[PDB]
């Protein structure tokens, strides 16, 4: 029953509004949230999961809670329209998990990126050294499209955990209309 | 449908690079690069022979489009009804678009501005007074779209061209000019825009200068490039002097709608000279007699009473009248924009009051301090 | 109040219809009256600002309750120069 507090970050960005994935991108990532919340529930019932977005504002829709009923409520009518927001997405998730109570639990976050981001490389490398000085591991599960063969996230995860980091990954998006279980079939094994 | 786009896809040389991109847009089921690329193919400056053909494919897009914001529907429908220009077949298509959209963004406002944009054809009185009214009541809780207020203000200015209205253009032009900073057009619209703003809003009722717009700093290049008789006569209205020369030079320049408004504007400056002759004098021994009114306003004896009671009726003076000397008593002055000497007089007289209050309070405190103890 | 002090009210307007705020000072260097209170209204301007959503102050004081009288008026025991009459107001007359 490993100790973390898994912070799911939903993807209600405007490029997620199409149907290049299976019915709708929203529904596939919603079932992805279902399988990761039950997977981390069976991984530990002690740890708890709140959600956050990358919309117009990174809103704390759910506080970090162990029950998934509010998760099931808030995955509906998500308004999937708005500019992506990443760089202060790290900051809002980090301070949201400094609003925890048991700080021996790992600040584990998952990020859902399905839109072209406009980050600066220096901003994300300040975030890289920041999260090195903040004891955080984030596995980023990419969705949709970006600048194709997604860029700055290879850079961010590479600058994140150099010299024996082994805790942060980058699940890039497969650009094929595949089943969502095939997208999570490697992240359900490990990072 | 793919053949329906192949047959109109063959369009010429070179341009088939993005036409052969278009034959891969719908295949990948992207609906935002497709949105921007419909915006590209319709924003495309041509005669646009293919939009009246591809609008059936736009219905085919609207079939399993099913989420995309109809701001792109506006950005296509402007060129679409610019190609159609038919008041019969486009109003029905307009009402179809009005009923087939239910998205979370306000689309009823863009439908009402489509009603207004096809009201550019005819019917500038029919249902205008009624259906303009609902739009700003739908413009609630987020005016920061600013496309909604632009497209609403355009039909609001069309409502100003419902001749018997004058202050509406001024009032909502201040709103539009507040929500636009650069007019993001080839500049030549701005000059006649601020020019007719000057004209029409100067022909307003309660407005006389309101020199916040005379110091409106994005029409300053316009005030340098407009024919500067208008800016100068606005400086005369701000200066409020009756001043027959430049207020006849505007009658030299602006011939239409100045003879019909001539006695009105001269009556307005005849009441405007009061709220400057009381502002020039330092507000202490300021009870004005008939003479300086009849000298500034250059009107006769038995009209200055009408002149002052008009301003008393409006409320841009709060005084009273004796008539044994025809002394009109002054208990009022207009709040006026702080200039450099006004800055200095502000700080100096404010300090003058402050140090006097302090110096007397210190004497009160020290005189009765040791009985407080 | 700083710039971010509108978003709190704009969150919890969905709890109280007029969610009023209170500005205090924990450091009593204020020789004025503490417990300032604002309220957010709109004043949409002649310049054509779309919506100016500004907090505006409504006046405030410290009220009374019978039990909290017992509490406060016992917790002081410190200063009483008033002998309420011609001189309970003169300290505040300097004020």
């Amino acid at each position: 029953m490993v100790l973390e507090s898994t912070m799911v970050c939903v993807d209600n960005s405007e490029y997620m509004r199409n149907g290049d994935f299976l019915p709708t991108r929203l529904q596939a990532q919603q079932d992805a949230v279902n399988i990761v919340c039950h997977s981390k529930t069976r991984s530990n019932p002690e740890n708890n999961v709140g959600l956050i977005t990358l919309a117009n504002d990174c809103e704390v829709l759910t506080t970090l809670t162990p029950d998934t009923g509010r998760i099931l409520s808030k995955l509906h009518t998500v308004q999937p329209k708005g500019k992506i927001t990443f760089c202060t997405g790290i900051r809002v998730a980090h301070l949201a998990l400094k609003h925890r109570q048991g700080k021996n639990h790992k600040m584990r976050i998952i990020a859902f990126v399905g839109s072209p981001v406009e980050d600066n490389e220096k901003d994300l490398v300040k975030l890289a050294k920041r999260l090195k000085k903040e004891k955080v591991n984030v596995d980023i599960i990419n969705f949709g499209e970006e600048e194709v063969n997604t860029e700055k996230l290879t850079a961010f995860v590479n600058t994140l955990n150099g010299k024996d980091g082994t805790g942060s990954h980058l699940v890039t998006v497969p650009p094929g209309p595949s089943l969502a279980d095939a997208l999570i079939s490697s992240p359900i094994l490990a990072g | 449908v793919p053949g329906f786009l192949q047959q109109s896809q063959n369009s010429g040389p070179g341009q088939p690079a993005v036409w052969h991109r278009l034959e891969e847009l719908y295949t990948k089921k992207l609906w935002h690069q497709l949105t921007l690329q419909v915006l590209d193919f319709v924003q495309d400056p041509c005669f646009a022979q293919g939009d009246g053909l591809i609008k059936l494919y736009e219905n085919f897009i609207s079939e399993f489009e099913h989420r995309v914001n109809p701001l792109s529907l506006v950005e296509i429908i402007l060129h679409v009804v610019r190609q159609m220009t038919d008041p019969n077949v486009a109003l029905t298509f307009l009402e179809k678009t009005r009923e087939k959209v239910k998205s979370s963004d306000e689309a009823v406002i863009l439908c009402k501005t489509a009603i207004g944009a096809l009201k550019l054809n005819i019917g500038d009185l029919q249902v205008t007074k009624e259906t303009i009214e609902d739009v700003e009541e739908m413009l609630n809780n987020l005016p920061g779209v600013t496309s909604v207020h632009s497209r609403f203000y355009d039909l609001s200015s069309k409502y100003y061209q419902t001749i018997g209205n004058h202050a509406s253009y001024y009032k909502d032009a201040l709103r539009f000019l507040g929500c636009v900073d650069i007019k993001d057009l080839p500049v030549s619209e701005q000059q006649e825009r601020a020019f007719t703003l000057g004209l029409a809003g100067l022909l307003g009722e309660g407005v006389f200068n309101f020199g916040e717009l005379l110091m409106h700093p994005v029409l300053e290049s316009l005030r340098n490039t407009d024919r500067q008789w208008l800016i100068d006569t606005l400086y005369a209205f701000n200066s409020g002097n009756v001043e027959r020369f430049q207020t006849l030079k505007t009658a030299w320049g602006q011939q239409p709608d100045l003879a019909a408004n001539e006695a009105q504007l001269l009556r307005k400056i005849q009441l405007l000279c009061l709220m400057e002759m009381t502002f020039t004098r330092p507000a202490n021994h300021r009870q004005l007699t008939f003479e300086e009114i009849a000298k500034s306003a250059k009107i006769t004896v038995n009209e200055v009473e009408l002149l002052v009671m008009k301003a008393l009726s409006v409320g841009l003076v709060k005084g009273s009248i004796d008539e044994v000397d025809k002394r009109v008593h002054m208990t009022w002055v207009q709040p006026r924009v702080l200039d450099l000497q006004q800055i200095k007089g502000m700080k100096d007289r404010l300090e003058f009051w402050c140090t006097d209050v302090k110096s007397m309070e210190m004497l009160v405190e020290h005189q009765a301090h040791d009985i407080l103890t | 109040l700083h710039k971010n002090d509108i978003a709190i009210n704009e969150l919890m307007k969905r709890y109280c219809p007029n969610s009023v705020l209170v500005i205090i000072d924990v450091k009593p260097k204020d020789l004025g009256l503490p417990t300032e209170a604002y309220i957010s209204v709109e004043e949409v301007h002649d310049d054509g600002t779309p919506t100016s959503k500004t907090f505006e102050h409504v006046t405030s004081e410290i009220g009374a309750e019978e039990a909290e009288e017992v509490g406060v008026e016992h917790l002081l025991r410190d200063i009483k120069d008033t002998t309420v009459g011609t001189l309970s107001q003169r300290i505040t007359n300097q004020v």
